[PDB]
């Protein structure tokens, strides 16, 4: 599971795979708690968009969702396509991932006004267009 | 009561969850 | 550990601050 | 205070002074609170870190800060800083925050890829760099 989702996406520490893992399990325990409160609260359909929007604004979600849709679309390889080596390539700024990490791990690299040198770094949806050379 | 107490367990495992992702996205 | 409940509301704090500052800085975008 | 921190900045709520009160009040009690801490606790130190860096990254703190520095310059103003029609006005996009405060509710301004239309939209320092005419 993690050793093909870390090799698709060129992902060397087997530790960045668990930590999404993990998030992909908090935003399912938290969707399941928002569905367990009274549908005649404010508060639900409150935060159950606060999740949409924010799991938008990450990227993570592309397409318009509802809270039962979390469970088919939030997988540890949505996440990782935002991080910045992936974007990299999807963008055609580098011909593989495996040089993307290269051009980011020697500082050729720039997002939004700051250097990224770590390839675990995920871009966000306000950032995907400011990925730049510092050349 | 029940009401709030169920409230105040989603706001902090939602300021969590924006927590860990903040943490990913910034340098 | 002795410092567990210290850690824990400072950890509780900072995640409360981090979403305090995210939402007045946030946007309605909703993809297709 | 209220009263002269939204006549400066042309914030139209009394809410907004609040929010931003309380959250210079969550970063005192929470760098106090750190403080207490043993020196040597790594805990400590990431978490000092960490909370420096999200208010640089806010902009909230423009210059190279410690935590004892965070008394003085985390103030409600140095929030209102961040509202873009301040920004707008800093940056002489307009001639007044008002005039700011205009073209952002007339739909002219855009924030790296989203229309903004809410003066009480704040601008992290990753987004300063990207405020455009429509």
């Amino acid at each position: 599971r993690d050793t093909q989702v870390m090799r698709t996406y060129h992902i060397q520490n087997r530790e960045d795979y668990h930590k999404y893992n993990r998030i992909c399990g908090d935003i399912r325990r938290l969707a399941n708690k928002l569905s367990l409160l009274p549908p005649t609260d404010p508060f639900r359909r409150k935060h159950e968009q606060l999740l949409l929007d924010k799991l938008y604004a990450m990227g993570v979600l592309t397409t318009k969702s509802k809270i039962s849709d979390l469970e088919n679309k939030v997988t540890v390889s949505a996440i990782c396509r935002r991080r910045l080596p992936v974007i990299m390539h999807r963008l055609k700024m580098a011909e593989t991932i495996q040089d993307a990490v290269k051009f980011i791990e020697q500082g050729h690299v720039r997002v939004g006004p700051n250097l990224i040198n770590d390839p675990a770094y995920l871009v966000t949806r306000n950032m995907e267009d400011y990925v730049t050379w510092v050349d | 009561g029940p009401l709030q107490k169920a409230h105040s367990e989603i706001s902090e495992l939602y300021a969590n969850l924006v927590y860990k992702l903040d943490v990913l996205s910034s340098v």
